[PDB]
């Protein structure tokens, strides 16, 4: 299910590898997905295919910039 | 394509959300490659990044 990344790491090294790099990998693909989906849908309502997203953690960044 | 004719594709994901998504994915990918590199090669010794999220529990 999970992948055992980090064999020769001590308690703190391994703590920081898992928790930091998993949070960063998640929010990378997460924020990317949220905005990419919003982009394509709003320009033209297209037939969406696949996304691994499931449990939402109240996440939005719906802001606007004066057009210049 | 027929059903989806478009639109104003320049600003849809807003110019604010453009600079936003750039600086977001930038900090996320820089901390990805650089912090891992420093951690697995040098043991997180010269960085020592314990931010504040030390809430790493599963079964106490």
């Amino acid at each position: 299910m999970e992948e055992l990344s980090g064999k020769p790491l001590s308690y703190a090294e391994k703590e920081k590898l898992k928790e930091k790099l998993a949070f960063l990998k998640k929010e990378y693909s997460r924020t990317l997905a949220r905005l990419q989906r919003a982009k394509r849908a709003e320009k033209a309502k297209n037939s969406k295919k696949a996304i691994e997203d499931g449990v939402p953690q109240p996440e939005a960044l719906e802001h606007h910039h004066h057009h210049h | 394509m027929n059903l989806s004719e478009d639109c104003s594709q320049s600003d849809i994901l807003t110019t604010q959300q453009r600079a936003t998504m750039k600086y977001n994915l930038i900090k996320l990918q820089q901390e990805m490659a650089h912090l891992e590199a420093v951690l697995e090669q040098r043991g997180n010794q010269p960085s020592g990044h314990s931010p504040s999220l030390e809430h790493h529990h599963h079964h106490h």
